[PDB]
This record gives C-alpha cells, sequence and structure tokens, in this order.
C-alpha cells in the first residue's frame, strides 16, 4: 500500500490520501521509504502541493533525509513553492539550517534557482548563512548564474552588509 | 491547469 | 483544448 500512498501524495490527491490514512494504528507506512528513498512528505514537498504536506503534519510526520541529504524544505526551496515552504517553515524552526551531503542549505538553492520570493521568505526568518563545501556564499551562487532579480531582492533587504563580509580569501572562483 | 486536471481526475482500474 | 477538458471531465470520489 506504500506505492498507492506515494502516487497519491506526489499529484496532490487529497481525499486518496485522508482515506488512506484512515487507521492510524502503524506510523511505519507513513514515514517509508522509497527507491531514492523519498518519503510522501518529500514527494507532497517537491511539486508544491500545501494542503497534502499541511495533512501529513497534522497526522505527524518526521522531517527524514534523502539519500543525497535533501530535505521537505530543500525540495520546496528548489521548486520555488512559498505556500508549503510557508507551512514548513510555521511548523518548526530547527529545520532551516541543515546541511545536504554537499554542505549546501535551502537557502542556496533557492538563491541558485533564481526564486526572489523564496529567498526573501527564508531572509525574513533566520537564514543562517554559511558556506559550501566549494566555500561558495548563496549570494555568489546566485551572481554565478546570472539571476538579476534575487541579487536585486538581497540588496533591498537589511542583512545586506553581513552578506558582504562573508567569503574565502584563498579561492580562484569565489572572491 | 494541468495539474489542476491530475489533482482531480478519477482512476479506477489503473491502480497499483 | 485544454479548458474544454476541464469543463467536460468526470469528477467521482475527489469532490469537496
Amino acid at each position: 500500500k506504500k506505492s498507492p500512498l506515494h502516487f497519491a501524495a506526489s499529484y496532490g490527491r487529497i481525499n486518496t490520501c485522508q482515506r488512506l490514512l484512515q487507521d492510524i494504528s502503524d506510523t511505519r507506512l507513513l514515514n517509508e521509504g522509497d527507491l531514492h528513498g523519498m518519503t510522501p512528505l518529500h514527494l507532497a514537498a517537491k511539486n508544491g502541493h500545501d494542503k497534502v504536506v499541511q495533512l501529513l503534519l497534522k497526522k505527524g510526520a518526521l522531517f527524514l533525509s534523502d539519500h543525497n541529504g535533501w530535505t521537505a524544505l530543500h525540495h520546496a526551496s528548489m521548486g520555488g513553492y512559498t505556500q508549503t515552504m510557508k507551512v514548513i517553515l510555521d511548523t518548526n524552526l530547527k529545520c532551516t539550517d541543515r546541511l545536504d551531503e554537499d554542505g549546501n542549505t535551502a537557502l542556496h538553492f533557492a538563491a541558485r534557482e533564481g526564486h526572489a520570493k523564496a529567498v526573501a521568505l527564508l531572509l525574513s526568518h533566520n537564514a543562517d548563512i554559511v558556506l559550501n563545501k566549494q566555500q561558495a556564499s548563496f549570494l555568489h551562487l546566485a551572481l554565478h548564474n546570472k539571476r538579476k532579480e534575487v541579487v536585486l531582492t538581497i540588496i533591498r533587504s537589511k542583512r545586506w552588509d553581513e552578506c558582504l563580509k562573508i567569503f574565502s580569501h584563498n579561492s580562484p572562483g569565489n572572491k | 491547469l494541468i495539474k489542476l486536471i491530475i489533482q482531480k481526475m478519477e482512476i479506477i482500474s489503473e491502480t497499483e
């Protein structure tokens, strides 16, 4: 019954997810894995369905990790969906500062793909700016991809001076 | 609109 | 054509 739940959560079918989650005894099916190790929380957050991820958090799910260290917030920032992002941030605050296998945060992906409102949403909250495995901040990762709107809305922000402070004096690519 | 179609579509005899 | 699909589509067990 894991594959019907994965298909129903991956496409926002809310009534099928309510019918499958009627028996609330066993939660091993709720946080089960995939071939790529993604929970139904990850599938609902990847495509940006806010009511499904709200229902799964109300029934009780765990912020597990992908095989590549991703989280639900990493997928919601990779996609640029502000609603699911806002729901995940309104539930818990201990999920924001989180590293993948490469040291990126959600703000790194949200600045890399050029989603301005996602960067402003993670930046209105405390984002905990940190470097990469290659010592690249999110601002440099936005500048190397020529994303005009996100660096403009970082300039309009109030954290800009702090965003100016951090870089590496030794790397040739990051200056 | 296409994502809305998949969200509201009825699936019988193609499940699992 | 896609708006016509949504207009004529049959929805059972996904309402409300």
